[PDB]
């Protein structure tokens, strides 16, 4: 009786892939503080 | 400390700053010493500094 089953590969269908996500900072700069007073004799 | 506090006084006036001190305010603080001391112990406003 060889006909009772078969084997069966299984593979996962629904498949999906995506891109990963980065963060990164727009423009740089640095401004200069201010500082000093004259000494006096 | 008096003598460097005489230069330091004078350094000071030089820059324009209202420095009271004994030996300058000597005829207003010979009034009453106790007085012309609380006078500026009083006021918040005055600066004190403490010559170490």
């Amino acid at each position: 009786a060889e006909e009772g089953a078969l084997v069966a590969a299984v593979e996962p269908g629904p498949l999906a892939d995506g891109a990963a996500v980065r963060l990164a900072l727009a423009g740089e700069g640095e401004a200069c503080p201010l500082l000093g007073s004259p000494g006096a004799g | 400390t008096a003598m460097e506090v005489v230069k330091f006084v004078n350094f000071l006036l030089v820059n324009g700053f209202q420095t009271a001190i004994d030996i300058f305010e000597d005829r207003i603080r010979g009034i009453d010493i106790i007085k012309w001391m609380e006078r500026y112990l009083r006021d918040k406003t005055v600066m004190i500094i403490v010559a170490i």
